[PDB]
RNA sequence: UUCAAA
RNA sequence: GGCUAAUCCCCCAUGUGGACCCGCCCCUUGGGGUGUGUCCAAAGGGCUUUGCCCGCUUCCGGAUGGGCCCGCGUCCCAUCAGCUAGUUGGUGGGGUAAUGGCCCACCAAGGCGACGACGGGUAGCCGGUCUGAGAGGAUGGCCGGCCACAGGGGCACUGAGACACGGGCCCCACUCCUACGGGAGGCAGCAGUUAGGAAUCUUCCGCAAUGGGCGCAAGCCUGACGGAGCGACGCCGCUUGGAGGAAGAAGCCCUUCGGGGUGUAAACUCCUGAACCCGGGACGAAACCCCCGACGAGGGGACUGACGGUACCGGGGUAAUAGCGCCGGCCAACUCCGUGCCAGCAGCCGCGGUAAUACGGAGGGCGCGAGCGUUACCCGGAUUCACUGGGCGUAAAGGGCGUGUAGGCGGCCUGGGGCGUCCCAUGUGAAAGACCACGGCUCAACCGUGGGGGAGCGUGGGAUACGCUCAGGCUAGACG
């Protein structure tokens, strides 16, 4: 553009669109569950990934993914959300923090135990 | 019309050299002449004559290149491998004395105009002054 | 509860009252002085005025009017009274007026 | 606490024998002595052409393990040296050097640096008088580093210091085996060091 | 009513004051009209108490009411010795 | 120093007052290219002296009315109505740029 | 038909 | 309803002096001075007693603080283009410390806007902070400066000052006593409670220090403040040992069953002693006061520590917590087993359908270490809004085409001005911060002292090439 134009028009700033609008950008947010079904992955994948329609304290109803290999989540279980895409199953943009509220940590987990909220095996 | 006279000359020069011409004329303007004095005194152009083409004041500029070379492309080296206009109309560039650019670790000049006359960067930094940064060359 | 800074509220009321009075008095004579000057009665026109200049200045003595406030009030009064006696007047009493 | 575990193990991950144990790391058995390949059940296997990063990563670890310092500490010094005037690469070096726990070993009062550290953290050292238990503590030029009166007569200090007599020291250090004194004359130049490290790389590692 | 006083610029258990001219209504450690000295209540340094004597002798000439301690220090530096 | 500015009377339709338009040249803060920018002040014409077109020197004065804190100090050059043109024409330009276009 | 795989 | 004191209120007087009208000078917006006329003062109390002290009155000036006004700079939406009757200006007037449509009466048509008015949305601003090569972007908690508000909405009173957080009145909502007629109340002060939330503290000690109020002083009040307490939330320092020690225990894992790993690692030998115990134990505090002197300089002496019996010092003295992430490529680090497009992983490219260095476990390895990870947000990389520093034939991107308004941009020569531009001098740029050098805590973090810069703007003086403007001339552009 001519300089005049810039002086006239001016350059335009680019705003960033959040990928996790489960409000206040708050690191985490809690909600109660509703549906706790399983879903099929996008191509080229297959399995029954565990999801859950959560009713957040931010007034929203989003579907959060349940990591780990086993869970104890039912109807009105309260749980903490934390954002994290789930590449496959679209629509899912948040994760369920395990080990917080009615979402127990995975069992016998010995590796990356910090995630999946499992205490440290006392080791005999 | 002829939008920007100086930027024109700096080009007629630039072009005339890429084809390796003897000289090249340009419309006569004192300011242009003063600019040439600098190009002359710096070893960029063998010099300039005041020839009058068609009965209209001109400025025959005599260009200078290098020596023939080895291998493919024996074309001489340019003395002026760069001459870019700076302060152009519709965005004038004015510099204080302590903001006068060191043109390529000093191997090039920077014809700038001050109220003490048209001088090179060194010249005006010496005289301690600033002005319209007419252009650069190297 | 209680703040014995009520003695302050108590007092303002007692003051508010004293001021309100001095003021009303000033305003009343001022008006009353202009009334007569604007009737060509240069006699008690000044007498009442001169007797209001003091009421004003005095009010300023303490913390009722204070400063330029009294100054102004007086200026405004002597001005009206002079140019209002511009109807055969002739400041007889002289009063607060350099004739 | 600065590391604290298997040492004559890193010795053999940097391919250079880091005398990190003093004696034994000096005499036939430094682990590097007959077992130069890396630890773990994969050491002897051929090695893949290390990446530009891979390299600077070791060349740093090497230098850092030599002084047994923590990354947390290592960074600050470097960042401080990066600011200080002059060739950052050396200035970094002569700074790691100015560490008490180091100058102590450099003076010999202790064999290795790990031991040299324990001496300081236990009060067995004095800088121009007055005790000092700060391994990091900066040793400026002219400062004298002696052994506490109350400890000059200790089972260890003896042997270590007796072992000195004769053995010289850096063109920046000066001893006094007598009363067990020593003085920090000059700040070692890059030249004064024989470090098996190309500091130039460790610069290029943070210059990342 | 301006005063010559101290403004604590130390740290926890490491006090350091600044003798200053200032309207008594400002907060202890706020903007002041001028600094005319600095006292170190613990003499951690050979020079624990310096004080511009001229400026002092001046602010006093126009009001600068010195707090008690302010006065003491100004005194112990000959602000008031009239030989 | 009470700020003194120079401008052109573009309005005399007020009682004991005049609208003075003042221009100010300068390099643009980011793109450099120098630009003109103007502002008009309502100056005090005590004895309806200065008339439309004149060029006057306005001086920072004591408040006279909401929006009007300048008195006309003196006259530099007279009635050059050519300047007033650049102005009136611009305002007259505004006529368009509305809801149903306008005229060039 | 889908997903790979040279 | 009645009685009463004063530094409470009032009248008269004296008046250095100050206030007002008019006239006249000098100044120049309402500044200063004159000459007639007029107007205005004041408590008293204490004594080491006709002498001092704490006060009082009218002035002038100083110092500090504050009103008001002006130039310039300060967010998004043009799918907000017209806005405006106290509106714009006038003449009187009221109000105030003071200018002003600040409010009122009457008069005049005016004022603002694409250089973005008006409407809508978002937001306390700044010193600075983070980031960045810089330009720039993002921020404004803590500390310091302005501002605004004190349940919501209005008011004025007192007073040097307020339109008052812990003052007053009224209206609305709510809470609590009520004899149901009425009343009382505002933690966005320190703590604390409850609610909302992913989340943010003790209903602590003290007035010793500094600071503020009143007081002649003693002294009193001070959740300002100085200290503790809880929280890895952050920064800095520090320990969980040091030196020996097998051609290399066992157990684990791997194996072409030769052998290889963990491993100098451990066991074990000696060595120093975090913890803990004993004893000593402070800086921060010397003034106010009292005495000598003169209630002055100057000298002398007495009080006084929350922190804290703590820090620190001396002596004694036990070997005395480690985790978390990761290892297909980017990206530093590999193998065995179990799984069989299942279970699961996943920042991007991607892994798992019977041999998986990618899933889960194990051995081993890499990174960092009282921390290590994950999530959210800011800058960078991103010359990916390109001013520095991009592009548009076919990648996204030339308006379908003109005409011409505003605007941007203007050929050669000479003069004047000096707006832009440039130069010198000077004022300012508070403190903290950043940078440099010294110095204090054993280092450091932290803190102290000093110093050097700096954009911007003000003022005085100067330059005139280029741009601008005024005034002439030209013919090479353009038109005829
Ligand atoms: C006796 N109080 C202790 C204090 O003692 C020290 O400072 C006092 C200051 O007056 C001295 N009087 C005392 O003699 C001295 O020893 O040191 C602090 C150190 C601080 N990081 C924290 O640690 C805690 C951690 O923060 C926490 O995470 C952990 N779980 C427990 C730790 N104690 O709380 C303690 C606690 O307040
Ligand atoms: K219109
Ligand atoms: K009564
Ligand atoms: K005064
Ligand atoms: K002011
Ligand atoms: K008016
Ligand atoms: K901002
Ligand atoms: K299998
Ligand atoms: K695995
Ligand atoms: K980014
Ligand atoms: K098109
Ligand atoms: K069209
Ligand atoms: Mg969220
Ligand atoms: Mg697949
Ligand atoms: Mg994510
Ligand atoms: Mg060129
Ligand atoms: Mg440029
Ligand atoms: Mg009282
Ligand atoms: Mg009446
Ligand atoms: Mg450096
Ligand atoms: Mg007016
Ligand atoms: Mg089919
Ligand atoms: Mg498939
Ligand atoms: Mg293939
Ligand atoms: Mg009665
Ligand atoms: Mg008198
Ligand atoms: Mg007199
Ligand atoms: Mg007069
Ligand atoms: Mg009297
Ligand atoms: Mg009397
Ligand atoms: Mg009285
Ligand atoms: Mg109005
Ligand atoms: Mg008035
Ligand atoms: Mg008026
Ligand atoms: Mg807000
Ligand atoms: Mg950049
Ligand atoms: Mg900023
Ligand atoms: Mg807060
Ligand atoms: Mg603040
Ligand atoms: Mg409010
Ligand atoms: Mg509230
Ligand atoms: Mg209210
Ligand atoms: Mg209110
Ligand atoms: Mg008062
Ligand atoms: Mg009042
Ligand atoms: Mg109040
Ligand atoms: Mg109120
Ligand atoms: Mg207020
Ligand atoms: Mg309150
Ligand atoms: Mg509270
Ligand atoms: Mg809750
Ligand atoms: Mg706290
Ligand atoms: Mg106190
Ligand atoms: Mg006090
Ligand atoms: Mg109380
Ligand atoms: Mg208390
Ligand atoms: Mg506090
Ligand atoms: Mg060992
Ligand atoms: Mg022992
Ligand atoms: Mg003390
Ligand atoms: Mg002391
Ligand atoms: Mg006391
Ligand atoms: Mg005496
Ligand atoms: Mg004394
Ligand atoms: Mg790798
Ligand atoms: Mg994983
Ligand atoms: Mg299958
Ligand atoms: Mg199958
Ligand atoms: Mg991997
Ligand atoms: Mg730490
Ligand atoms: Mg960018
Ligand atoms: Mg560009
Ligand atoms: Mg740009
Ligand atoms: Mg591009
Ligand atoms: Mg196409
Ligand atoms: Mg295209
Ligand atoms: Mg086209
Ligand atoms: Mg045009
Ligand atoms: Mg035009
Ligand atoms: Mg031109
Ligand atoms: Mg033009
Ligand atoms: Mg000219
Ligand atoms: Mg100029
Ligand atoms: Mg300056
Ligand atoms: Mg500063
Ligand atoms: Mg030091
Ligand atoms: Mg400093
Ligand atoms: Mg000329
Ligand atoms: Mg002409
Ligand atoms: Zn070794």
């Amino acid at each position: 553009p001519t300089i005049n134009q810039l002086v006239r028009k001016g350059r335009e700033k680019v705003r960033k669109k959040s990928k996790v609008p489960a409000l206040k950008g708050a690191p985490f947010r809690r909600g109660v569950c509703t549906v706790v079904r399983t879903v099929t992955p996008k191509k080229p994948n297959s399995a029954l990934r565990k999801v859950a329609k959560v009713r957040l304290t931010s007034g929203y109803e989003v579907t959060a993914y349940i990591p780990g290999e086993g869970h104890n989540l039912q109807e009105h279980s309260v749980v903490l959300i934390r954002g994290g895409r789930v590449k496959d199953l679209p629509g899912v943009r948040y994760h369920i923090v395990r080990g917080v509220y009615d979402a127990a940590g995975v069992k016998d987990r010995k590796k990356s135990r910090s995630k999946y909220g499992t205490k440290k095996p006392k080791e005999a | 019309m002829l939008t920007d006279p100086i930027a024109d000359m700096l080009t007629r020069i630039r072009n005339a050299t890429r084809v390796y011409k003897e000289s090249t004329d340009v419309p006569a303007s004192r300011f242009k002449e003063e600019i040439l004095r600098i190009l002359a005194r710096e070893g960029f152009i063998k010099g300039y004559e005041r020839v009058d083409v068609d009965g209209k004041p001109y400025l025959r500029v005599y260009l200078k290149y290098g020596p023939r070379r080895q291998g493919p492309d024996p074309r001489p080296e340019q003395v002026i491998h760069h001459i870019r206009r700076i302060s152009k109309p519709g965005r004038r560039v004015y510099v204080g004395v302590k903001e006068i650019p060191r043109v390529r670790r000093g191997l090039g000049i920077a014809i700038l105009s001050t109220s003490k006359g048209v001088l090179t960067d060194r010249e005006a930094r010496k005289l301690g002054v600033g002005g319209e940064l007419i252009c650069e060359v190297w | 509860r209680n703040l014995s800074a009520l003695k302050r509220h108590r007092q303002s009321l007692k003051r508010r009252l004293r001021n309100k009075a001095k003021k009303s008095a000033i305003k009343t004579l001022s008006k009353k002085a202009v009334q007569l000057a604007q009737e060509g009665k240069a006699e008690e026109a000044l007498k009442i005025m001169r007797k209001a200049e003091s009421l004003i200045d005095k009010a300023a003595k303490g913390s009722t009017l204070h400063k330029n406030a009294a100054a102004r009030r007086k200026s405004r009064l002597m001005r009206k009274v002079r140019q209002l006696l511009e109807a055969a007047g002739a400041p007889l009493i002289g009063g607060g007026l350099s004739a | 606490g600065r590391y604290i575990g298997p040492v004559c193990r890193l010795c053999r991950r940097e391919g250079v024998k880091l005398y990190l144990k003093g004696e034994r790391c000096y005499s036939p058995k430094c682990a590097m002595e007959r077992r130069p390949y890396p630890p773990g059940q994969h050491g002897q296997k051929r090695a893949r052409r290390p990446s530009d990063y891979a390299v600077r990563l070791r060349e740093k670890q090497k230098l850092r393990r030599i002084y047994g310092i923590s990354e947390r500490q290592f960074r600050n010094l470097f960042e401080e040296a990066s600011k200080k005037k002059g060739v950052t690469g050396s200035v970094f070096l002569g700074l790691l050097e100015s560490r008490l726990d180091n100058v102590v070993y450099r003076l010999g009062f202790a064999v290795s640096r790990r031991q040299a550290r324990q001496l300081v953290r236990h009060g067995h050292i004095t800088v121009n008088g007055r005790r000092v238990d700060l391994p990091s503590y900066r040793v400026r030029p002219g400062d004298e580093i002696a052994v506490a009166e109350k400890s000059r007569n200790l089972e260890l200090i003896r042997q270590n210091l007796e072992a000195m007599k004769g053995r010289k020291v850096g063109p920046w250090l000066s001893l006094d085996v007598e009363g067990m004194k020593g003085k920090f004359l000059r700040l070692p130049d890059r030249e004064d060091l024989a470090l098996p490290v190309n500091e130039q790389l460790v610069i290029e590692f943070y210059s990342r | 009513m301006v005063k010559i006083r101290l403004a604590r610029f130390g740290s926890k258990h490491n006090p350091h004051y600044r003798i200053v001219v200032t309207d008594a209504r400002r907060k202890r450690d706020g903007k002041y009209i001028e600094k005319i000295g600095y006292y170190d209540p613990r003499k951690t340094t050979p020079d624990w108490l310096k004080v511009d004597v001229e400026r002092a002798r001046y602010w006093l000439s126009v009001g600068a009411q010195p707090t008690d301690t302010a006065r003491r220090l100004l005194r112990q530096a000959g602000v008031f010795r009239q030989e | 120093p009470k700020k003194v500015l120079t401008g052109v009377v573009v309005s005399d339709k007020m009682q004991k007052t005049v609208t003075v338009l003042v221009e100010r040249q300068f390099p643009h803060p980011l793109y450099g290219k120098v630009i003109k920018r103007s502002k008009k002040y309502l100056a005090h014409d005590p004895e309806e002296k200065y008339k439309l077109g004149d060029v006057v020197e306005i001086i920072e004065s004591r408040p006279i009315s909401k929006r009007k804190r300048f008195r006309v100090l003196r006259l530099v050059e007279s009635g050059r109505m050519d300047l007033v043109e650049k102005y009136l024409i611009r305002r007259q330009n505004y006529q368009s740029l509305s809801k149903r276009g306008g005229k060039a």
